[PDB]
């Protein structure tokens, strides 16, 4: 690793037993299966700005 | 904001202009629909705290769009540690009344883990602050909301690059310096309590809180802002904590 790029993680990071590592996000967003990528799951999702995301 | 544009119409949803009595006090930043960060030093001076308005959505001052929202502000936290009159934790948590209504002009920012904030958000160059502040140092606060992009830097960087000024406060471990020594660009102090919010991989966080400076844009001098990462815990702990009878509150630290 989380110390070295965030872990490839787009949002959040924990580091694991070994050379484990867990991605997370935010409430409002979902964990891609790729493991490192944020999806939001509401229609107002922190930190996004609605008229630069709908343009 | 000196040195700034305007923030166009609905690209700062997050900011908040505090009132006291309808008069502009300070700004703030809204991270879930009930709760609002600003600063402590922005309450120093309330005896009115049932007069105390949150507005979102707020772009204009001079004209009323309908995207505007509202809120009697319920309880002011402010840490423990903090001393009024002084900069140091100058951090306040905001309960509105009720929750404000998520719609294109009023989005909250993220609060991010502390971890994510210091490993990774601490080293973005670039950020951005925003305000109805002052537009130059004895100058008139602005009419529709302003935005500023600034760089951060490391303290020990910070204090060698600043001209030494006599009882000039330390930049604690509770502070970061972000902007221009150039005299050309800077948040002011009307744009305090504001955001200083930070563009990591398509989303923005809360770094930082417009706090303190020597004048404004001053040559030689930086802002100063709270370091907001070493306030999560705290932050968090209340959010999840049920309310407590009377508006201000002062919480333990840490
Ligand atoms: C903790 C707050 O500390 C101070 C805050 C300000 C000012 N805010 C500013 C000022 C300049 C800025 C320059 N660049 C970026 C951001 C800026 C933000 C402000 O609040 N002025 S004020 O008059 O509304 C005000 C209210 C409560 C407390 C204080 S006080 N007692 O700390 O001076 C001042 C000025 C001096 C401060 O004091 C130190 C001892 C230099
Ligand atoms: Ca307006």
């Amino acid at each position: 690793i989380c110390v070295n790029e965030n872990g490839g993680c787009e949002q959040y990071c924990s580091d694991h037993t070994g050379t484990k590592r867990s991605c997370r996000c935010h409430e409002g967003y979902s964990l891609l299966a790729d493991g490192v990528s944020c999806t939001p799951t509401v229609e107002y999702p922190c930190g996004k700005i609605p008229i630069l995301e709908k343009r | 904001i000196v040195g700034g544009k305007v923030c166009p119409k609905g690209e700062c949803p997050w900011q908040v202009l505090l009132l006291v009595n309808g008069a502009q006090l300070c700004g703030g930043t809204l991270i879930n629909t009930i709760w609002v960060v600003s600063a402590a030093h922005c309450f120093d001076k309330i005896k009115n705290w049932r007069n105390l308005i949150a507005v979102l959505g707020e772009h204009d001052l001079s004209e009323h769009d309908g995207d505007e929202q509202s809120r009697r502000v319920a309880q002011v936290i402010i840490p423990s540690t903090y001393v009024p009159g002084t900069t140091n934790h100058d951090i306040a948590l905001l309960r509105l009344h009720q929750p404000v209504v998520l719609t294109d002009h009023v989005v909250p920012l993220c609060l991010p883990e502390r971890t994510f904030s210091e490993r990774t958000l601490a080293f973005v160059r670039f950020s951005l602050v925003s305000g109805w502040g002052q537009l130059l140092d004895r100058g008139a606060t602005a009419l529709e909301l302003m935005v500023l992009n600034v760089p951060r830097l490391m303290t020990q960087d910070c204090l060698q690059q600043s001209r030494k000024v006599g009882d000039s406060p330390n930049i604690t471990e509770y502070m970061f310096c972000a902007g221009y020594s150039d005299g050309s660009k800077d948040s002011c102090k009307g744009d305090s309590g504001g955001p200083h919010a930070t563009h990591y991989r398509g989303t923005w966080y809360l770094t930082g809180i417009v706090s303190w400076g020597q004048g404004c844009a001053t040559v030689g001098h930086f802002g100063v802002y709270t370091r907001v990462s070493q306030y999560i815990e705290w932050l968090q702990k209340l959010m999840r904590s049920e309310p407590r009878p009377g508006v201000l509150l002062r919480a333990p630290f840490p």
